[PDB]
RNA sequence: UUGACCUCAAAUCAGGUAGGACUACGCGCUGAACAAUAAGCGCAGGAAAAGAAAAUAACCAUGAUUCCCUCAGUAACGGAGUGAAGCGGGAAAAGCUCAAAUUUGAAAUCUGGCAACAUUUCUUUUGUUGUCCGAGUUGUAAUUUCAA
RNA sequence: AUUGGAUAUGCCAUAUAAAGCGCUUUCGAAGAGUCGAGUUGUUUGCAGCUCUAAAUGGGUGGUAUCAUCUAA
RNA sequence: AGAGCAUAGCUGUUGGGACCCGAAAGAUGGUGAGAACCAUCUAGUAGCUGGUUC
RNA sequence: GAAUCAUCGAAUCUUUGAACGCACUGCGCCUUAAGGCAUGCCUGUUUGAGUGUCAU
């Protein structure tokens, strides 16, 4: 058969170098593990029990409904889409929605890496909305690299019927 | 939410994306068995809105029935017989081709403790719901037997009621 | 006649007799103790409700009642107030007296502040005055929970009592 | 197929016992809920006043009873019916208010935690 | 005959050869009776048969009680130790999960329960 | 080489469940002669089914379902015959749960193992607490169901 | 001897919580091989087949615009 | 210047198996081995035959 | 403690039969005479395989 452009765009994924830099920033913003969250909460519980102000947590954003919501609200700075979502319809609209909202986006290879970042078996999509002030330059550099290696590159095959 | 996009995309039933996927998936589904377990629903929006929750005790089974009685009703009864320990919750069309119509049935395990402890699906555990698909108590079964409200949709007339003082 | 019923007839085993046949018997009252004490186990439920001064139905009756003896403008409805109604019988007076005495006993509806609530409102009062609650809520550092003016007012009121 | 009525006296007694069994469970409160007064929907009967299903949300709001507590004190709620005329509103608000004038509502116990 | 109440007051392995001795006694008496016996002979057959039945009852009851004690407060126990009311009764929802409610239903009944009231005539 | 994930497997692995019988009364798929009947087939319960309006009406409007009386042997269909329903009067009355909007300042959710603690129509039944693993972000909780 | 719903009275109560009713210079998502159209049967319903939607839209009525309802 | 309504009895009449009895249909579901046999619809029937009580 | 007695919460209940190790009483297997050994399906556990995708 002939692959439609909306599905054929998932065959062209982010290259080796830029994906490596992407997951390096992401691994600094992994969500708190179930174990780590439990230790922090019981520590506050001991403080409450004995005798008793924090900051807003920073982490990557995951979940399909959550990330699509963040894109629609323009809160996302970078959206990374798994290239092998088994029913492709869950993400087939995501590149176009990221284009409509002007959100930088990339299609990274496989969903196991995305799930590993968030301590799950599988993540169809990840989004970065907020970074610490020291990581503003790193995120800005990756956004330029994603644009130059994924958006500036291709942008013509994603309109063409692939496969066949 | 991303289910508004999936529900809207499912209306374009033979657009370029939907026709290609239906053709591809029909080829795969014909390779597997007639009734085979589905690891996850192919239409996570449609299964979700028909009562399915991604938790233990919820089972998705795919089936193909030859075209040419209702096809959806036939899919429900055959799948319900296939896994007789489960309760058929609902069903939905997922694909079709020249020869077959493909459906997925949502089944619920009434012995799992995640089902028996959920008050929202607790009702299916009661024995009055044994083989609902065989008595026409599913959505397609109710539609098939003209159950509904309005003017659009015998024994008490054929009788002769004879009161004591008459 | 049925083979099952013939089977148990031919057996030397006794039948599982149960004796539950007594009509004309009316259900005994549980629930309210005052009603049970004053209930008449022979009279019907209508006769008992009428004797006790209660209403068995707030609507019409769908037949003829028993006669044992030969008896001898929107503004002024949505705004009028009716001062209850008299208690005809003694039984209703016991029910009314019991209700008011229990409501008076279980009337403490004022919540005293806890250790955290007391400290939370104290830090806000000792900095933003006493009469200005809108400025108290708009503070971000001291009012970390982001309570609105109404909740801070309630914390003040509960602190007083 | 002939439907006989030999159980007509038996059904009369069985329903009476259900009324008494219900009254045994709920001792001091009426065995029926208060029904509104409505008008039958035709030119043949629209001059008659009969009993409705429940009181409209606008009737309950005017009488001072919220829809969440109306059912708890035996006042049925009809979300379907509406007051197209000011007469139906006044006829059934007064019915509710007279009902509340004759009502003894027994208090309930509440859990009050020791701390704040 | 034997008394059941003081039979339970004996050790388990004592009941073993008492059953053994009783069984040979019944077999020997049957051999005697088939060659000619009086009407009393079948009378002690009846008593020794019930005595063996009483003996085996104590052994099985003692073994069953021991199994129950050994499996007390264990998640899974053998089927013979489990309840036997009715197949449907075993499949039914337990009262705990029958009474499970959502947090939506808990709040409704916490704030708006069915009140107790009365209507004055 | 190793690991993550997916897929296909296997196991006398652990824990469960289905079949068959009875069917007077349920509900289905069918189906002759002469009736939407008999028979055939499938599936239940103490009742079943139905059920909180994609319902009526044309009024001063009614208000889930079911059943009874009436409508009415009427309208309609087709002369014969078939034959309802709205209203009206009674019996009983009870209402609700989700999908679709980000918890995003924190998967707040759940099964199982193990270990204690209780509890029992009950040493036979039910849970609770702790810990570990698993499920789950391709979405489990709270919140919302248009009456809002 | 078993158990129902209550009552009364202790002991705990994770309330930094959770609700109803006021107000709005802020919002308000609503189920698709389904509705529907054409054609064949069974009996308007149901089903097969070909095609296949909409958002003040859609269904059903009285108009011959209004009323009523909110399906999959 | 209304004469009807209700109940009961009688008689006639129209339906129900319809005064009783008497010819095989046909169909459905089985048994045995085209034909045969069994059980239900089904009180499917005789324009008639015979009988029908002080 | 009689009972060809009543009640009845504990035990026992041959071979079959939905009938279940395979035939239909034989013929078997494994483990320690006993325990067992049917099929489908659901949740989990464990052991594997894959030229599956990726990371080192």
């Amino acid at each position: 058969l002939k692959v439609p452009p909306a599905i054929a765009q998932f065959q062209k994924t982010l290259d080796k170098n830029t994906a490596t830099q992407v997951f390096k920033l992401l691994n600094k913003y992994r969500p708190e593990t179930a174990a780590e969250k439990k230790q922090r909460l019981v520590a506050e519980a001991e403080a409450v029990a004995n005798g008793k102000v924090s900051k807003k947590p920073y982490n990557v954003k995951y979940g399909l409904n959550h990330v699509v919501a963040l894109i629609e609200a323009k809160k996302a700075k970078l959206v990374l889409i798994a290239s092998d979502v088994d029913p492709i319809e869950l993400v087939v609209f995501l590149p176009a929605l990221c284009k409509k909202m002007g959100v930088p986006y990339a299609i990274v290879k496989n969903k196991a890496r995305l799930g590993t970042v968030i301590h799950q078996k599988t993540a169809a999509v990840l989004a970065v909305t907020e970074v610490r002030e020291e990581d503003k330059n790193e995120l800005a550099s990756i956004v330029s690299a994603v644009d130059a290696n994924f958006s500036a590159k291709y942008d013509e095959s994603r309109r063409k019927w692939g496969g066949g | 939410g991303a289910y508004k996009y999936l529900e809207e995309l499912a209306k374009k039933k033979q657009s370029d994306v939907n026709l290609f996927l239906s053709r591809v998936r029909a080829w795969e589904y014909r390779q597997m068995n007639v009734i085979h377990r589905a690891s996850r629903p192919s239409r996570p929006d449609k299964a979700r809105r028909l009562g399915y929750k991604a938790k233990q005790g919820y089972v998705i089974y795919r089936i193909r029935v030859r075209r040419g009685r209702s096809a959806r009703c036939t899919a429900e009864e055959r799948v319900g017989r296939y896994c007789s320990n489960l309760r058929v919750l609902n069903s939905y069309w997922v694909n079709q081709d020249a020869t077959y119509k493909f459906f997925e049935v949502i089944l619920v395990d009434p012995s799992h403790k995640a089902i028996r402890r959920d008050p929202r699906i607790n009702w299916i555990v009661n024995p009055v719901h044994k083989h609902r698909e065989s008595r026409g108590l599913t959505s397609i079964g109710k539609k098939s037997r003209g159950i509904g409200k309005g003017h659009r949709f015998w024994l008490r007339h054929n009788t002769l009621s004879l009161r004591r003082y008459r | 006649a049925n083979p099952r019923q013939r089977n148990k007839q031919r057996s030397g085993k006794p039948r599982l007799t149960r004796r539950n046949a007594n009509k004309k018997a009316k259900a005994k009252i549980y629930g309210n103790f005052v009603i049970q004490q004053n209930w008449d186990k022979h009279a019907t439920l209508r006769q008992n409700y009428a004797r006790l001064g209660l209403l068995a139905t707030p609507n019409y009756v769908t037949g003829g009642v028993e006669k044992l003896y030969p008896d001898p403008t929107l503004d002024d409805v949505l705004d009028k107030e009716i001062s209850i109604a008299p208690a005809k019988t003694e039984v209703v007076r016991q029910l009314e007296e019991e209700a008011v005495k229990k409501a008076a006993r279980q009337s403490n509806k004022m919540l005293p502040l806890s250790a955290f609530e007391h400290a939370y409102i104290q830090r806000l009062i000792n900095k933003y005055g006493t009469e200005d609650f809108e400025s108290m809520a708009k503070d971000v550092k001291l009012n970390s929970k982001l309570f609105n003016g109404s909740k801070l007012k309630n914390l003040y009121i509960r602190m007083k009592a | 197929y002939v439907k006989t009525w030999f159980n007509q006296p038996g059904r009369k007694l069985r329903r009476r016992q259900a009324r008494q069994t219900k009254a045994a469970k709920i001792a001091p409160r009426p065995v029926e809920a208060i029904r509104p007064a409505v008008k039958p929907p035709t030119i043949r009967y629209n001059m008659k006043v009969r009993a409705g299903r429940g009181f409209t949300l606008e009737e309950l709001k005017a009488a001072g009873v919220s829809r969440r507590v109306a059912s708890t004190i035996g006042i049925p709620v009809d979300h379907r019916r509406r007051n197209r005329s000011e007469e139906s509103l006044q006829r059934n608000v007064e019915r509710i208010k007279v009902y509340l004038a004759h009502l003894i509502v027994f208090p309930r116990k509440a859990g009050q935690p020791k701390k704040g | 005959a034997l008394k059941t109440f003081e039979l339970r007051k004996q050790s388990q392995e004592n009941l073993a050869e008492q059953l053994q001795e009783l069984r040979q006694e019944l077999a020997s008496l049957r051999v005697q009776k088939i060659a000619g016996g009086s009407g009393s002979k079948l009378s002690k057959i009846k008593t020794t048969r019930k005595d063996i039945a009483r003996i085996l009852t104590v052994i099985n009851e003692s073994n069953r009680l021991a199994a129950r004690e050994a499996y007390k407060n264990k998640k899974y126990i053998p089927l013979d130790l489990r309840q036997k009311k009715t197949r449907a009764i075993r499949r039914a929802l337990t009262p705990y999960e029958q009474s499970r409610k959502t947090l939506k239903q808990i709040k409704k009944e916490r704030y708006f329960p069915l009140r107790k009231y009365a209507l004055k005539a």
